[PDB]
């Protein structure tokens, strides 16, 4: 668990803000490059699953952010 | 101390029927205040610095295992104990391993297996607490009076001029009254005790750097702990690694340093500087009133400077709208007011621009004397003219810029402001009025139901739900769940976009 | 990125199988218990986002599962 | 070595007048193959050993940072370049810092800088792939003879006894012929070149442990990188941190060991042996053909004891449905059957059980010979019955279970077996047939595709995605897709309960 | 060791041409076997020994405490940890408490404690295991020979005249062949591994008692327990009670002696004796098989009496539907046959009832010979007629009953047999018949869902149950379900009212 | 938690035979007997609650034997 961004009014930098954005993309983006095929996986299942174009592409977005991040 | 060459840095105006201006002093940020016929102050708090830390948990992340054991116990019997498990300071665990004829057992099965380790620790990560009372803010009020460009940013010389002054804000003298002499006296009530809410900060000392962390964040740290002045270590099993079951001799062994993986961990916190068990933290933000009754304009009765004057060198912008230019007076006058306005034309010569420095003047009698000058232009093509007739010096000077731009940086600054301070920013350059407590008391509400709902998010979750709640509430029949919608999702991008990631 | 579980075929234990069943469960479970208040978001976001039962558990799970993981 | 005291150990019984079989012999696991009117055998693989490992990449977890430097450069100056861009093993990071008349500067704004700092790694963890001209599987090859408990697990003894053998299977000699002393001969076809995919792995040594990563993993690792044997150290950022842009000195600090974020990180690796460059691997598969046409049984001729027998101990049940005994001649008739038998009852004396230890007879010709003797009793009551007439003895044995609960233990461990190897399982057991070919195929296709789609998962992520599959199954209109959706689902659930986590 | 004076008694008439009968030998029970032309044999077994018993976990019922310390700690601080936390002989607890500034403290609030107290355990219940291969029964086998009333019982006169025997039947010798003076030989092949499940039960001993408990009720007791070599103590809390929270010494003091709470939690526990590491119980069952091929009568090359008798005393019924009378001989003809019939009437002298005691004769050759002869007289009113002419003696005897609710009283106890044992039940007078195979068979599959669904209920709770389900099945409209809830509620109202309570 | 009936087919006494069937019903019997004004309660709920006189009689005394026996 990793700390996030503080809630102490800082103008300045914080002890990683070089990665603060990449922090919590990492993990995914490398998990999606060496598996590519659940891509089609996710989106077949948010096809099939929502009943309106919103629904699903809510339903692939989440099932390819939650994939990666097992939980 | 003061606001020259620093890139936050705000103007507050001073109303005419208000004796004083309430502020927030943000850390590493700088407020000037400008009111009319008196000494221009820039108010600016240095740092907050607790002493007495008082140690609360300490996280070991560098342990070492030795002294290992091994029982063995037949199976279709009782679990397997050690005897070193009466001993502290030793961490063990079950497990079944195989067991038959060939391991001197009577039965086949799973036996039960009992392996123990000495564990210690290397190295820690104490985790101190603040105490209320041992709390100072360094508070730093500088009135912009006659001032070189050497001596600007010189501590000694602005106190040896009663110009300038650092002085300790403790909650038990929350406010302090400097003595300018010459610029009378500014007073300043600050809540030293509601600035830095310390009570939701750990200072957090990892190896030889010191950090400030959250305590909900530093007490789910899944590490070896022992409370304060003990020596005695629980959750102790994190740090070790049982290999792999076996009948006579389990092996043991502790994991690698886990420094590395504070530091990973340790993503947005706060470094500080600790030394003498004190912590020294140049953030957050510190709620100020500044009693401006008392302070006197200097140099009123002074005549304007017969003789000449001359740029020093080119007049550089500062960024924030204002012009700052050092002159060079060559005459022996005494002390002498500088007569240096901002004209929009050469042939018009009558003041279009404010002077930040209010009524300069030379401070020194002998010749060659410097003086720094901070203006503030107008937008578009103006001159800055020193002096008047035949020794009339000017200086063309353009300000890139509008009202209009102006006015959206002011509305951005603000609204990032407000995401920073919460329901505190209300209260920056207030003077009291019942628009501001009305906004603030809403502004307490909202806040406290959008903390407790979307708590805990990075900027990538933020971003993400943000878009959605616009999704839906752009998708939305009602009318007024879709304004609640877009309004939430608006905020949540707002908040996702001001950390820049 | 943690290793995960070998496709070498072991009847033995892995390096840390111990942890297997927390390793990934650890970090969303302190994270809903600090924030119990994104519950009720997610819940209620959920039940807008879909039109079936199904769909409006599915997004609820999605939503609860992805906040904590923010990757 | 042998199979008796393993908790994995299953029964193979080829079909009457084949002449091989072929096996995956697992590790840790242990295959016992009985032939009627050829001796019991056990084969399995002790561990695979690769030497001459060749490096491929080293990370770095534990980095030093010295030499700091910074070159500062005015707003107005452009970037700031700093001469250690020229010198490798110096990290060098642009930044901005706000500059002004108080730095030494001349304008205003956010001064360009560049600080380097030199890099050096002081602990790596190096990675080193597998030459599948240099692995070998240590094989062992038990026939069930002549045996006391004491020497039963002896490898001397039995090697003695020329009852027993370890020998090494390599790419190069992928056949070996075990000369036993009266049993005939065994040989074993084995494949050594297709049982563990060295393609896909690394051996990875972080600090005092080794493990088996997986190969796309351990390039993925976001460390300082170094290729083999070259001391070019690249993505040095990460374990670099850039403190506050200061404008004269920016402090740079290296990051904590990160070798214990690295024993977290590889959780699901395969630790391994490690030393004078060779590894090796108690895990692991090995598909084997074990041709038995020399395989001959040993004692058919002598004659049956005459003298009475007497049980040393209980009996034990292995805990795979045999029951190991050890008897105790009391004559000295020298080479003897042993008159044993599993029976129902003592008035039908019909054998109900078969034996494992086939043909068994006292080998020594000593008065008092101890004989280790297992059975595979049925279910329920049954007696063991050694010898007939006046010199019998009886011992009654219970055998707790089932024969349904034995086929549902079976389907169990098959589909165990199937998901632990794959395609490779079809080869367990099998003596060709146009079934085992043609299901062998089809789970190559399906498990390609099952491994396209959903390989990268954990057991969480598996159940998940099964229960939401089986969901939309229940649910689906048309049949086929319903049919596909619930076998996905239940795979999936399979997968992720089968880790027992 | 025979059936003579015991509540419990079966009669078994075995079929002519089968030499066996499969019996379940209860503890205090006994069965009599009568042929058609073989002496009569008494079979039972005495008790059930187990030495070498293996301790599995020992209970403590009595702790001392002393040593008491409290470490007091200030609000949020954090919770205290005392000095004492260190595992041996040590529990603690965590407290709040409230300070202030009179109790020493700085801040006001629920301050946290943490007080230890040293356990000590006084007196423990020892729970110790059976091993299977150390359990030996105790049968005795009786054979209706020439017996007086003193001598029926002393088992010393009946081994001088080879009549009985008690013997052990160990698994590793099941089958033991009792050798008789002249009425020949009986063997016993009994399944001592499989006649009482020692797996389910521990032998525990509280104080000087002993019980025999199952194993889940003995592992769930909340009482401190430790492991068999002399183990350190878990679960500790529950015999120490933390009074009250107080700031400098919290009272810590130990339950009273909880063997009192033990006996009354051991209700429906079964004592037995224990002495010697041996635990021997006479309750329990044992299924054997009589074999009686080599079971002769002694005493038919003999003639009949001559001279009169004359009746002891007055016959007596035994409850079981036998008359046991005594007879005195006058004469001195030596080994001579005993003329006595039951039969209907004085004038038709035709035997009606069987002999228990078949061919009785008088053994010795002395003046005045008593002799026990067991009879089954015919329900209704029959004489005992012994001889015939003049030396004629009658005796009138009246045996209530009929042979209807002879036949009600068989299927009670029928009933009560198969509730008691369960399949073990089908096995009770069983020839080897193929209804008997599938009534087990039947009973296996029936009786495991019947465990699975209504294990551990109370006597109250089955018949509530039973009621329940009767009143669905009445009220049922499907006549499937009505029948199966019928079965099952009689059944359950059946196993209510079967434990008399 | 008391042991209960033992399954080694005993024809004598057990520990406490003589309390076999008392045993279960001193608590109930006497707590019954201390507030009988529950006895009101948990007739008019059955009654509330059940819609044949099966189910009535059935809920009054499920509640009824509940009640003591707090578990
Ligand atoms: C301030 O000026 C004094 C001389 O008046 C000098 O000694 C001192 O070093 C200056 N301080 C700084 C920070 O330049
Ligand atoms: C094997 O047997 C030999 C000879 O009996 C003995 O010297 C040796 O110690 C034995 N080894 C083991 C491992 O039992
Ligand atoms: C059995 O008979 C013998 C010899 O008459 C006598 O000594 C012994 O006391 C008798 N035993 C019993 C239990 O009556």
């Amino acid at each position: 668990q990793t700390h996030g961004e503080s809630t102490l009014s800082n103008k300045k930098g914080a002890w990683m803000d070089s990665t603060k954005a990449t922090r919590y993309l990492v993990k995914t983006e490398s998990w999606i490059l060496r598996n590519p095929g659940y891509a089609l996986v996710a989106a077949v299942i948010g096809w099939m699953l929502g009943s309106n174009t919103m629904q699903r592409v809510v339903f692939t977005v989440l099932l390819l952010l939650v994939a990666p991040a097992y939980s | 101390f003061n606001c020259l060459g620093m890139s936050n840095r705000d103007f507050l105006e001073g109303v005419s029927g208000a004796t004083w201006v309430d502020l927030v002093l943000e850390g590493d940020s700088c407020v000037t205040i400008m009111s009319k016929d008196k000494p221009t102050i820039d108010v600016r708090m240095m740092n907050m610095e607790a002493a007495n830390l008082a140690e609360v948990r300490s996280y070991c992340y560098l342990a070492t295992v030795s002294e290992l054991s091994t029982k063995a116990a037949c199976p279709t019997m009782g679990e397997a104990h050690n005897d070193k498990r009466a001993d502290p300071s030793f961490v063990c665990k079950q497990g079944v391993v195989d067991r038959g004829w060939g391991n001197g057992c009577g039965l086949f099965g799973k036996g039960s297996i009992d392996t123990c380790a000495k564990f210690a620790c290397s190295t820690k990560a104490t985790g101190r607490t603040i105490l209320k009372e041992n709390i100072k803010y360094e508070v730093a009020i500088f009135v912009h009076g006659p001032t070189t460009v050497e001596s600007h940013g010189n501590y000694s010389t602005q106190t040896g001029a009663a110009q300038a002054g650092r002085f300790s804000i403790t909650p038990a003298a929350p406010s302090y009254t400097l003595k300018l002499g010459e610029y009378g006296e500014v007073t300043v009530d600050c809540e030293p005790r509601s600035g830095i809410d310390t009570s939701a900060y750990y200072v957090m000392t990892v190896g030889t750097k010191t950090f400030l962390v959250h305590r909900e964040w530093f007490m789910d740290l899944n590490l070896p702990w022992s409370s304060a002045e003990s020596n005695v270590w629980r959750n102790r099993e994190t740090l070790m690694e049982f290999e792999e079951p076996h009948a006579t001799k389990q092996s043991v062994i502790a994991l690698g340093s886990q420094e590395g993986a504070l530091h990973q961990a340790l993503a947005g916190a706060i470094p500080v500087e600790f030394s003498s068990n004190t912590v020294k933290l140049t953030s957050g933000h510190l709620k100020c009133r500044v009693k401006m009754e008392k302070l006197q304009l200097k140099g009123t009765t002074y005549g304007v400077c017969s003789k000449a004057f001359r740029f020093l060198g080119t007049p550089a912008d500062t960024g924030h709208g204002t012009v700052v230019l050092e002159l060079q007076y060559t005459g022996t006058d005494g002390p002498c007011k500088i007569p240096i306005s901002s004209v929009a034309s050469l042939n018009d010569l009558t003041p279009v621009g404010r002077l930040v420095t209010v009524n300069p003047f030379v401070s020194v009698s002998t010749a060659n004397a410097k003086v720094l000058i901070e203006l503030e232009p107008p937008f578009g093509d103006s001159y800055i003219v020193v002096g008047r007739g035949e020794q009339q010096i000017n200086h063309h000077w353009h300000k890139s810029g509008s009202s209009i731009g102006k006015a959206f940086t002011a509305t951005l600054k603000g609204a990032q402001r407000l995401a920073a301070l919460g329901d505190t920013a209300w209260d920056f350059g207030s003077v009291g009025g019942v628009f501001t407590s009305v906004g603030k008391a809403v502004h307490q509400v909202f806040g406290g139901a959008f903390r407790s709902l979307f708590g805990g998010m990075s900027w990538i979750t933020q971003g993400l739900l943000g878009a959605l709640l616009l999704w839906m509430g752009i998708n939305a029949r009602d009318r007024s769940i879709a304004f609640t919608f877009l309004a939430v999702g608006g905020v949540l991008l707002f908040l996702s976009v001001n950390v820049h990631a």
